[PDB]
């Protein structure tokens, strides 16, 4: 059926957002990497603030794979 | 190499100035011991 | 100066700009661009001079 | 951490153990904790709130000095003048400020420029510390 | 069915954009901690503006969503 | 439609750029928060830098949805 | 037709591009952020490199817009 | 069937997510080379905390991997 | 057919997604150069590091084509 | 004619690519501001190097760019 | 033919994965930029390296641009 080749497409162009979440996660611990060889003594803080920074960048993350999986089944 | 450098002012003369700075915010009650302790004294003599 | 009656002679070493700047034993000292050594190193003579001086 | 503050007249700490350091330099300040990475970075007019291991944090000003972090996580600060706050006039601050910045343009030469900024720096990072 | 699945199409066109944005909430939280490792005394400042950051960038995130949704089923 | 079709692909396409302001709008206030943890003592100038950095990338991810939503009808 | 509906796919994949040249302009300005905060002596500099980044920065994003251009108003 | 095209378009445009976890190994790495470089003596807790965010990072290049056979072979 | 022309679409996008293991070594590498700028003395395990992201990164890329060259060969 | 609505998506998918142009010439840019700032004596061999990258990528871009000329002009 | 479309749409989506070579190319040409800025004294074994990295990584750009034109030329 025509719309459920549009159903698949679009599923699969609006998966990439997790490209953007992977870069950014990448980038924030390896950030964390750097601060915390600095200031070894404030590493409990600082992961405390780096995983606060990974849920909240896979929280928009999934928030766009969600939307695009709710568009592929139960739309 | 901040400016002072590229100058020629050695950073001992930069400490110098600085120092001379905050001697001389140094209220009246307390330049008392600001003054002395301060000055420099040595002279050269040279070959 | 150790005591009244007390002092014993010593001496004490200056190390310059280069061969400060050119020994892996102080590689692991961050943020130590090749100028602050200069400054810290211009700085160091005068502060050994005068702990000099007043011993 | 080990911390050793002092000054060519007096010493403030010395071996003495805080918690927190907020240490000016050449290259815009910075903090300093028990494992802080070795540095020898040198000083700036500014000034250094030691913050003791309990809450009392101190706020004394330096002219002038170095600050080494060592290997094994203790701290040497010296300064060439280490006053206090309170021993300083604000007002008197700002006014060698404005003067210096007056003799500014007086300055045949660019390294009498540079020992104006030098002096003229000093003294606003001296007004920004009295407030 | 041609627009049916162009919608769809343009959907995953538009929610793929908040990916870069994804990137630049990654790269101020890992700002954030970095600068919170040279200087913590200035937690409060740091954090405050992390945030702002944060939210600052979800604002264009929204804006690409809100593209996407306002074309699959508003025109 | 074809056409239509094509419009609305068009469309979506072309606000897809907005990623590339994003990130650098991202990058510009990460960065000022690292040159301001760093020397605290010119945080007028700093967030001067960082508005005007922030106004600007805005706006070209912005031109780009312009040119979605010019595309979209005209 | 398919004409109007190439132009239509042809800007929306082209005006795309400009999204590197905003990464770029990013990176130029947080770079200009670290550099003043190191060396606020060199101020005028660093505003010259700067707009001179942005001008031949954004030059290299608007060729994709100019192409979009050129392809819808005369083909 | 066409709609088995549609799959595969629908895959070959979601492998385009690949790149970011390609991305964020890069600069964890390159950043566990900086903070190997600046402070030699912590790293093996950077490893460790580098080795977590390859992880972590790699769980979007593998759901995104997935995802991508599950819309091509669901 | 339309399966060719679907392939080919799968090919086409697929390829892309190695776009950002190809910038995940040049930030890797950049990071190489600074931290063997910061810290010369430690050079060979600078390598070690660099040819360890490096893998990690072909990694994604080399998934990226052979997605590609399954879907189109295969 | 599919033959013009190809040469057209094509150019519009190709001209895209210099995003990674945009990118790069951002940050050689910012990464000179920040060696200008630290170690101002060396402004000269860092603006030739940058000027170099610079080049190098736009290069790069050019590749697409004139593929798109081509297509525009002869296919 | 669609076909005949379809060949050259494939290709012009597979060249635009060169963004990544130019983000990788100018990324190692400012590392570069900022390494001989802050030691000069190590400028011959960073140009070293950074041939190795340019090489390395517009290595898989040309992989990209061999998919491309192997696709519109060789097959």
């Amino acid at each position: 059926d025509i719309d459920t080749a549009a159903k698949f497409i679009g599923a699969g162009a609006a998966t990439v957002g997790v490209a953007g979440s992977g870069a950014g996660i990448g980038t924030v611990f390896g950030s964390l990497i750097i601060g915390y060889a600095r200031n070894p003594s404030l590493k409990q803080q600082l992961f405390s603030y780096a995983i606060l920074g990974f849920a909240l960048s896979e929280a928009m993350g999934l928030f766009c794979l969600m939307v695009a999986f709710l568009i592929l089944f139960a739309m | 190499v901040a400016y002072w450098r590229q100058a020629g002012l050695s950073y001992i003369r930069y400490s110098q100035i600085c120092a001379k700075a905050v001697r001389d915010a140094l209220k009246t009650e307390f330049k008392a011991n600001a003054m002395k302790t301060s000055g420099s004294t040595i002279k050269i003599v040279k070959v | 100066f150790r005591s009244v009656i007390s002092y014993k002679t010593e001496e004490k070493p200056i190390f310059s700009l280069d061969t400060i700047s050119s020994a892996e034993s102080m590689s692991i000292y961050d943020d130590i661009d090749a100028d602050v050594l200069r400054n810290y190193q211009e700085y160091s003579l005068a502060n050994i001079i005068y702990y000099s001086l007043k011993e | 951490m080990s911390f050793t503050f002092a000054s060519p007249t007096q010493v403030f700490f010395n071996s003495a153990n805080v918690r927190q350091v907020d240490v000016p330099t050449q290259t815009g300040a910075f903090g300093i904790l028990a494992a802080h990475v070795p540095t020898l970075q040198v000083l700036r007019p500014g000034l250094v709130v030691v913050h003791a291991e309990d809450g009392t944090t101190s706020k004394y000003f330096v002219s002038s000095g170095s600050v080494t972090v060592n290997a094994d996580s203790s701290v040497q600060l010296l300064a060439e003048e280490a006053v206090t706050l309170d021993m300083l006039d604000l007002g008197a601050a700002k006014a060698n400020l404005e003067k210096a910045q007056s003799e500014l343009l007086g300055a045949a030469d660019e390294a009498t420029r540079a020992e104006i900024q030098i002096r003229i720096e000093a003294n606003e990072a001296l007004v920004k510390a009295l407030e």
